[PDB]
RNA sequence: GCUAAACCUAGCCCCAAACCCACUCCACCUUACUACCAAACCUUAGCCAAACCAUUUACCCAAAUAAAGUAUAGGCGAUA
RNA sequence: GCUACCUAAGAACAGCUAAAAGAGCACACCCGUCUAUGUAGCAAAAUAGUGGGAAGAUUUAUAGGUAGAGGCGACAAACCUA
RNA sequence: CCUCCGCAUAAGCCUGCGUCAGAUACACUGAACUGACAAUUAACAGCCCAAUAUCUACAAUCAACCAACAAGUCAUUAUUACCCUCACUGUCAACCCAACACAGGCAUGCUCAUAAGGAAAGGUUAAAAAAAGUAAAAGGAACUCGGCAAAUCUUACCCCGCCUGUUUACCAAAAACAUCACCUCUAGCAUCACCAGUAUUAGAGGCACCGCCUGCCCAGUGAUCACUUGUUCCUUAAAUAGGGACCUGUAUGAAUGGCUCCACGAGGGUUCAGCUG
RNA sequence: UUAAUUUAUUAAUGCAAACACCUGCAUUAAAAAUUUCGGUUGGGGCGACCUCGGAGCAGAACCCAACCUCCGAGCAGUACAUGCUAAGACUUCACCAGUCAAAGCGAACACUCAAUUGAUCCA
């Protein structure tokens, strides 16, 4: 049931293709042990808030990374104004940084290149973000 | 709402503040959207000694006490105590309670808001005006000093001045709020010049601003609403009128402080420049802007300042010390 | 109301009226004040006393309630211990 | 309704059988499948998909001679008439099958893997690993169901313990018992995919009715919105 | 003075009473009225009323009357 | 029994040009571009001229099927006895 | 004088212009009206067949060359059983579906203009207006929304849609739909559709021939390989930051957009020349 | 359809029953089903408004100026007899609501404020 539920959620709720589902299973085996609610939420986060299409999620190995990490990186960039959510038309005024230079890179590398902020600013931001999620 | 009012504020700020601040804007942007750091201003009418000890237990430090020490390496308003956490600390103060005397121990407010009060060099037996007092915070701090012989509180909206009455009752005893000792009015501040001229030693003017911190978070009665778009356009004009009105009321040799909550140089620098120009021509009164370089230097530890302002001092929010934006300009009426 | 029943072909009582009103035999109707149980904390003692009253109805109200009840509810009742027993008959009433 | 299936024949014959078009309708008479109706009339040639079918009062491996290789209307692949003993039958022709060719059908599993000639049908156990195969059975003696379209070839990937992994043309692996029989080589009519219909009229001849004129929004649905995420939709540019 | 007008009785209605119908011959479920060959049981819904509508809204069931439009039920409303 | 689509077994397509065809001209046949007539009309959609197609995704006779919470549709919200 | 009709079969209708005698949507005292009487004769057509097994790969096109594709319209045998005959029914007409003796609808064979079938004018006059024709000086689109209609029979383009085809029966035939080709999604399978099919298949869709451009979120530098990084565990109160494992059997990306172009069109616009009330 | 109310139907899943199917319960989706779309403001978009109190505003008992132009309210503070009871009255033009109060019992030696608010059912 656990395996069946995971693939059903990806195919039906997340509307991934059979080929894409297989690739997700091949590249991110951690999705199977992951809770269905959390996995759905993670996909929802990339698709709408981050405005990422299906092929990009699969290619960039997005579901591999923890949900916590995704929140910290994206919200920081969004609040900095460096990352802007795509509109209804899908076009952005300033092209968004790639997930390669957001999640794949280290904390230090992300701050140096993408965020363009000192570490001490980001450290204190972690605490604020962590608190915000507590009240929910 | 079909289109959130808070979204208009973001759109408005991005186009103007980016060019104004450059690379500093991202840092300000993230800080504005994040949770505001608060300072606890201890009520002097309450047990100041006991509260100070209690807040010290929470690892909070009185920045103004430290500021006074480094002041003498005019003088700031005395009898003010505000505890704030160290840089990079996100800790929140517990909610305030009533005291043994029946007055609340401390007031939770923006620490940057005290700077205009501190800039105004309050002396004992000074007749003081606050043109825009409501809802409170600043005007409460005026009373905390105890240097106010006569304090006048004014605000156009009686809704907000009602909130001030509640704050005054909770914090200040009835003894201190005697007849003409503390005066509360709900009249227009623009027409204050003709009401009384050369009355006040010191005037605090806190004009209505775009409320950058408040506009981004609170949807209700947002200034960036399309219904209130006409108010925004006439706001720079309105700000000058109020600042001019405060200057008329001031005795020659007296000092005023102009406080604005916005980052915009339109509502900060040009208003001050405009008010001087208007007063110099229409009423033939000269105003000298007092330098606050020493003032900015002392408070570098707690507050980061934007060092590019021609007149006044602008406190910018930082993610380390998330204090709401505050532009204070101190100036003296020569004539 | 039902003027003629499908089963019996009789006028029916509106049971709402019975739940809310008392008929005195003399023709008067008694009622409680509306909102007498509501938000007593914010109401003055004088107002609270006014609310805790049994009050008579208009002529027009009485006529309405009469039509909305059958003759059964209008009969003389000799209840064993009736608190409203004395109020059933009128005394020294001129027109 | 009054629908009776044309598939009534109980006895195998090589004679072309008159068949009735459905039109994509049921026994009920309503449409279940769209875009089917009224091509060229066709006659069905019954195919023996069981290659190892020994004759009556006969057993063991048998040989057959290919009489002719012929076009079939009912399928993409070419068919071959094959004669053995006193029996003629229709089978699916391989890529390189000619009249006069002799083809062998065996049920013998060899200890040493036999050489795989294109025409012949062998058990998968007999066949070497990596041989191109066609007309496979899922179960022993069930009959060929799997690789029977034109120019289609399966690959015998591996043989473990009485089991064999084959690759279906869709690149999906299938577990099959070694006792199951498959025909070696590729199916006839290679470059069938390379054919050009050329005009609308040809599809009408093939019995394919035109697609609906109704415009559909999308084949796939829209992703269902979770509870906190709705504000992140319908952003308007200014 | 034309067109016309006029008429009284075929029959019907409600009751009461009484429990009705049913082959000249021949033909008649196949294309009925054509002599003659290899399978039934299964909640009614809705209008309407509630001044909208969404729970709900009388409808024969074993013979008058009375209990009684009472006890009860019910967006405790309409109403039952 | 009209019509939309289908099933079964049928029928029709002169002449001329064409390397030869969902080709061209053009009958019969099918349709209905434009104008005029007609508007209680010949007609609850016709007439005359002019047109589009006319070996084909063609036209058409016979019998059968799909039925309204539905059918059928080369989607016109088309057609399912004016 | 007309014949774009006729004769026959099918289907439909059912005595519906035969004889006699009567009263009486132009009329004949005659009608197809009323009543009575009579009539369609089988060879044509319909109405068929003992059983059980068993047989039936090879079109048609003058069927011979040649050439195919969409792959096709007609065949028996073995054994048993079997001896009585020409019954029954349709056969008429000026006819059916359209409320009518309706300028409409109506399959096939033969006649392709008739050997068969019919009559546009009740009589007169020669007004206007109205309709359909014919002819017109000089001019030749000046008309008009528009060369609509007529006369004449015409060129070169532009836009749209590849094309043939389909659509609102009864105001829209088109730029709409479909369409070859291309692309996306779904499916590893038998006895009632798909299909007696099987991934070069089938279904659900998008776009519209062809032809030409447009294609990486596959981990970065440095010299296939080392190393932090990414991911997972454990230590650590728990962490910070340390210890161990893996990322080396493979990846392609667009139901993406533009661009000319041949042919075609009762499509929309412009135009040459002629032409015509 | 991203309106409200449903999942009777279908499909899947889990738990019971039974020793895979069927049945009962629950959950998730698809497919539908039933019903509605308040009022003012040219009409449309962006807005504003609907209840209570004050002024222009009836010059002088009461009432009365729609629409408009402005303001405000949706609290708060002090008591803790802000207890109980009861003549007579007022009343927002009805009703429902709302307001004042003598005397008396019990205490002591029926608060300020212009509004500062919500019926029935039901829990
Ligand atoms: C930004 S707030 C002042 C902030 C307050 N002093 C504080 O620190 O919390 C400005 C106030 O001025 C009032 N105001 C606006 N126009 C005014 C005028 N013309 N005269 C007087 N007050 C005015 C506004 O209603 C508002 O309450
Ligand atoms: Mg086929
Ligand atoms: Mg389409
Ligand atoms: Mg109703
Ligand atoms: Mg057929
Ligand atoms: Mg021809
Ligand atoms: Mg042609
Ligand atoms: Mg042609
Ligand atoms: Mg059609
Ligand atoms: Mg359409
Ligand atoms: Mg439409
Ligand atoms: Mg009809
Ligand atoms: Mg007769
Ligand atoms: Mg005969
Ligand atoms: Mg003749
Ligand atoms: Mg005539
Ligand atoms: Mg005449
Ligand atoms: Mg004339
Ligand atoms: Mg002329
Ligand atoms: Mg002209
Ligand atoms: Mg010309
Ligand atoms: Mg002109
Ligand atoms: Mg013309
Ligand atoms: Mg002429
Ligand atoms: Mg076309
Ligand atoms: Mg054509
Ligand atoms: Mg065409
Ligand atoms: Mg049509
Ligand atoms: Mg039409
Ligand atoms: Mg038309
Ligand atoms: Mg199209
Ligand atoms: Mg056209
Ligand atoms: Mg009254
Ligand atoms: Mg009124
Ligand atoms: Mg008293």
């Amino acid at each position: 049931q656990d395996i069946n539920d995971t693939v059903r959620l990806l195919k039906e709720k997340c509307l991934f293709t059979v080929q894409q589902v297989t690739k997700i299973l091949h590249s991110c085996p951690s999705v199977l042990r992951e809770d269905l609610g959390q996995l759905e939420y993670k996909f929802q986060y990339a698709y709408f808030r981050m405005g990422i299409k299906h092929p990009d999620i699969v290619k960039s190995e997005y579901l591999q990374y923890s949900l916590t990490k995704i929140k910290q990186r994206h919200i920081y960039l969004e609040r900095l104004g460096r990352y802007q959510t795509p509109d209804k038309k899908g076009q952005t005024q300033i092209p968004n940084p790639l997930l390669k230079d957001i999640l794949r890179v280290s904390e230090a590398e992300f701050l140096a290149r993408t965020a363009c902020t000192s570490v001490e600013e980001f450290q204190v931001f972690k605490k604020l973000l962590a608190r915000e999620e507590e009240e929910s | 709402p079909k289109f959130p009012a808070v979204r208009l504020a973001l759109q408005n700020f991005d186009m103007t503040y980016s060019v104004q601040f450059g690379d500093l804007w991202p840092s300000i942007r993230v800080s504005l959207l994040s949770e505001q750091k608060y300072g606890a201003l201890v009520n002097n009418f309450a047990a100041w000694d006991h509260v100070s000890a209690k807040l010290e237990q929470l690892s909070a430090k009185d920045f103004v006490n430290e500021a006074i020490s480094h002041w003498e390496l005019w003088a700031c308003s005395p009898n003010l105590r505000c505890f704030t956490f160290d840089r990079g600390d996100i800790s929140r103060f517990p909610p305030a309670r009533p005291g043994s005397l029946g007055v609340m121990e401390y007031y939770l407010m923006d620490a940057a808001s005290l700077l205009p009060v501190l800039a105004l060099g309050l002396q004992p037996g000074d007749i003081v005006l606050d043109l825009c007092a409501a809802p409170g915070g600043k005007t409460l701090a005026l009373l905390q000093t105890g240097c106010c012989r006569n304090l006048a509180a004014n605000d156009l909206s009686p809704s907000r001045i009602a909130r001030l009455q509640k704050i005054l009752h909770s914090y200040v005893p009835e003894e201190i709020r005697d007849g003409n000792q503390v005066r509360v009015t709900s009249w227009d501040g623009r027409k204050w010049g003709e009401l009384e001229g050369d009355t006040y030693d010191r005037v605090l003017v806190d004009v209505p601003c775009t409320t950058d911190r408040h506009s981004l978070h609170e949807e209700e009665n947002n200034i960036f609403k399309r219904s209130r778009k006409k108010e925004r356009q006439i706001l720079p004009v309105l700000q000058v009128q109020l600042l001019a009105a405060g200057l008329l009321a001031t005795k020659p040799g007296g000092h005023v402080v102009y406080s604005t909550c916005s980052l915009s140089h339109l509502q900060n620098e040009y208003v001050v420049q405009g008010a001087i120009e208007l007063l110099a021509n229409q009423y033939s009164i000269q105003v000298q802007v007092e330098d606050l370089t020493h003032f900015r230097r002392v408070f570098m530890d707690t507050f980061c300042f934007f060092s590019s302002c021609q007149v006044g001092e602008l406190v910018i929010p930082n993610l380390m010390a998330n204090f709401g934006p505050m532009y204070f300009c101190k100036m003296r009426r020569l004539t | 109301l039902t003027y003629f029943s499908a089963r019996k072909g009789k006028r029916k009582t509106v049971k709402a009226v019975i739940d809310r009103f008392l008929r005195l035999h003399c023709g008067l109707w008694v009622r409680r004040k509306a909102g007498y149980k509501k938000k007593l904390w914010k109401k003055t003692p004088a107002r609270k006393k006014r609310l805790r009253e049994f009050v008579f109805c208009n002529k027009t109200q009485s006529k309405l309630l009469d039509k909305m009840t059958t003759s059964f509810w209008k009969r003389r009742n000799w209840y064993v211990d009736d608190p409203y027993q004395k109020y059933h008959d009128r005394t020294n009433l001129k027109v | 309704a009054n629908f009776v299936s044309w598939k009534s024949r109980t006895k195998y014959t090589i004679t072309p059988v008159k068949m009735r078009k459905s039109g994509g309708r049921d026994h009920t008479g309503r449409i279940r499948v769209h875009g089917i109706g009224g091509g060229h009339k066709q006659r069905y040639r019954m195919i023996d998909f069981l290659r190892f079918r020994p004759e009556e009062t006969k057993s063991g491996p048998f040989e057959e001679k290919v009489i002719q290789v012929r076009y079939d209307p009912c399928r993409s692949a070419d068919i071959a008439l094959v004669a053995g003993g006193s029996r003629k039958r229709w089978i699916i022709a391989t890529e390189n099958m000619q009249a006069g060719d002799t083809i062998l059908n065996s049920n013998h599993i060899g200890r040493m893997a036999v050489a795989a000639r294109e025409g012949d049908a062998h058990p998968l156990g007999a066949l070497p690993v990596g041989t191109l195969i066609n007309n496979v059975e899922s179960e022993p003696g069930r009959g060929a169901q799997y690789i029977r379209a034109a120019g289609t070839c399966g690959v015998l990937l591996r043989k473990v313990n009485g089991t064999a992994i084959i690759q279906l043309p869709s690149k999906r692996q299938m577990q099959v018992l070694e006792t199951c029989v498959a025909t070696v080589g590729r199916v006839s009519n290679v470059d069938h995919n390379k054919r050009v219909i050329g005009k609308a009229g040809r599809n009408r001849w093939l019995g394919k009715r035109p697609n609906s004129g109704r415009w559909h929004r999308k084949g796939g649905w829209a992703g269902r919105k979770i509870r906190p995420l709705p504000p992140m939709k319908s952003y308007v540019k200014l």
